[PDB]
């Protein structure tokens, strides 16, 4: 009753302080290029009398809508390819279960919202034993190399907490080269993002934020190689259990901070 | 609301000319997909002729290719069909359509293509 | 070992059908539009002779280039609202944190996707504390609730494993008016979505899935009143913990299938 | 499933003491984060004291600490809970609970973050 | 890479005329933002004069309003200065610069904001 009230406290501090930073930091540019672009606009409607400025907005509205619909508005034709292709179809089910959601391809028929309904009321359950499985094989692994590693070394274990410590901490050192640092690289030289885009897009995606501005496998002028789609799809597998359980012992540092305020302020 | 009235229609002898118009209210009519829609009795709404928000594009159905000119006027938010070389099959209700959706007047064939209707006008070929 | 094989298995498989149904439930509707941005771009520069295509390419690119990195729900894309002002920057860091990132409003500067990240590592596990204790206190006041029931369950010589089996479909029932069913009857009447189109944004948002497709409080033709964004915030809020304790209870009705 | 029965409880006079213990079936008892959790008649279910997988980082209420002691013997898969210097405020069902997700050493406070839980066992104390 | 060549300057009394063209190579003149700057001995690249990419909106520098005039014929990929009314003050070397970034030119008065450059050419103004 008091304790939810204060991590209640905690988290609305935490959004406000949110908000406030992320205001300072995107609002300049975006009145920046709100303005950079009107000018553009209104120097278009001087040199070019024979539209009118509706006329105008009418096209560059539609070509927004087109660019955020997965369609690109430059070229000649695009053909829009397949958004429902069964590859597609296979990958949209499985932003499903996996609670990332990007939203780059959602369901616009009646039939396709509700078995999307009953498809994540099952599905998600379902992937989560999956991904329990995934960290207890991760861990039985981590286990066995640390266990090797005690019996040449002649280090007699009195318990399994001295194996659990130096596993969780070659987990999440070695485990941040393999699905954070490493798959970065890959998605840099790839689809071409910059060094930053490409990790945000990690972080994104392991965290199941899944904000859909950055997807890998969705650029239509990339031409990606036949191992590139099933390495993502098992990156994206793998690493949501090694990014869940890093988060896990981040929520048990927080837990730990609490009982210490708790013993400051008693 | 945008609201569209056609005028113009009647009764023909057939190879005689007619000429329809359709006013629409607002400010946003050179944004508009223009499309001319018929209903023969019994029959479902089959597609005429449609025109690019500019007018500079027309498109038409094979029936009436040849025939019938689409053509419009921004300046007075209107929308025309001249229907030249009448015959007795083209003896149905004529509705004007607006469309304020994405992509061009070239696959706006379909009814459900539009967003807006006008009222109907007779026309009638013996 | 062996068991992790086995649900990825079945994993695999409910992907491979669902692949199957939503490609069948959507592909011929997909290959039904024939609206396209090329054709309606090829109109236009006929309709306007006086601009070139690589004229018109040049402003349809720069376009692009100031648009938000956010993208706006369907239908609502040409409102020129501030994604940025201290409300929906608020509402855009209860996104990360909850982990529903409907990707309407999304950083576009280095600084943004540099501090995004620290706020989601440090952020979704201080939201996974409250969410805990929600669920608790969900718990605690339906355990009373229902305290008068359990009192009759037991007086009438009832097990207590029948007791509560009872009590858990009791929270679904009750926690689905209050959270899933009420809820999508105020956004049919204030978004003027469809009865499924409202339904569906219920579990995609409770369910932290987010596509952000549908968003309420997202329409600028409609004025929403004073009290719906908060309203709307204190709904995910509580909703988050009532649906992770509903898929909790589906998960262990999927593990007692696999005995049978 | 994991089945976890708890034993040792019974009527006790105020200062007395008693010892509770919570076997749990299967062989990845090692592996849980053990709990101990209080129904009084009428009350919620309220956070007694926590154990990490080993044994070594215990976790009191402010209302137990000091005369209660949780402990464990990963050999038998039993968890225990000593009750010293008990109150007649003490009286309630006491239930064992098993933690199989990661993490939980000394925070699992709540009653949801726990996967398993025991038939309970009663305890009071009289005046 | 695009290549701005300048032609038309020289040396004039004051009060005098001139007028200074700058043609580009390729086939996107008419996207870009196309500007002219100066840079007197010592000095950094003033702002001189900048245009809209169909050349129907010009924005001047505060002492060259009124005297100078900027223009542009996308069909010869060439931009041009009229400099009438000459001042010593005018004395610099007027470069030609191309921006193919998204904005209009009304905020293109930075050496910054442009992409392309030309060699320069040489004007001098004396009393
Ligand atoms: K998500
Ligand atoms: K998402
Ligand atoms: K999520
Ligand atoms: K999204
Ligand atoms: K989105």
């Amino acid at each position: 009753m008091k304790t939810v009230v204060a991590i209640f406290v905690v988290v609305v501090v935490y959004l406000v302080t949110g908000g406030l930073v992320f205001r300072a930091l995107e609002q300049p540019f975006e009145s920046s290029q709100k303005n950079t672009i009107a000018l553009e606009k209104a120097e278009f409607l001087r040199d070019h009398v024979c539209v009118s400025p509706q006329e105008l907005e009418t096209l560059i509205q539609h070509a927004l809508d087109a660019d955020n619909a997965g369609v690109s508005p430059i070229g000649q034709s695009s053909q829009q390819s397949s958004h429902w292709d069964l590859g597609s179809a296979f990958f949209f089910a499985g932003t499903v279960i996996t609670t990332i959601g990007y939203g780059n391809i959602a369901p616009s028929t009646e039939g396709g919202k509700i078995f999307c309904i009953l498809y994540a009321i099952f599905g998600i359950p379902l992937f989560g034993f999956l991904l329990a499985g995934i960290g207890d094989q991760l861990g039985t692994i981590f286990g066995k190399s640390i266990a090797r590693v005690e019996k040449v070394f002649r280090k007699k274990q009195v318990s399994q907490t001295k194996i659990r410590v130096i596993s969780t901490i070659l987990f999440i050192l070695a485990g941040c080269i393999v699905f954070v640092t490493i798959p970065a690289v890959i998605f840099k030289y790839i689809e071409g993002w910059t060094a930053l885009e490409s990790i945000y897009f990690v972080v994104v995606t392991l965290t199941t934020v899944g904000f859909g501005d950055f997807v890998a496998g969705g650029n239509a002028g990339i031409n990606y190689r036949e191992w590139y789609k099933p390495l993502v799809w098992f990156w994206i597998l793998v690493g949501l259990a090694y990014f869940a359980a890093v988060l896990s012992m981040i929520g048990d540092w927080l837990r730990v901070l609490s009982k210490k305020t708790k013993e400051e302020v008693g | 609301q945008v609201q569209l009235v056609e005028s113009g229609g009647g009764l023909v002898q057939a190879g005689g000319s007619l000429r329809l118009s359709c006013a629409a209210s607002g400010r946003a009519f050179s944004t508009y997909v223009m499309g001319w829609f018929r209903e023969a009795p019994g029959k479902e709404r089959d597609f005429v002729a449609t025109l690019s928000r500019g007018g500079a594009v027309t498109y038409y159905a094979d029936s009436v290719k040849g025939r019938f000119t689409i053509s419009r006027d921004n300046a007075k938010n209107t929308v025309y069909l001249q229907m030249d070389s009448l015959e007795p099959e083209d003896t149905a209700v004529y509705y004007c359509a607006a469309r304020d959706r994405l992509g061009g007047a070239g696959t706006a064939t379909f009814w459900g293509d539009y967003d807006y209707w006008g009222q109907g006008t007779q026309v009638t070929v013996s």
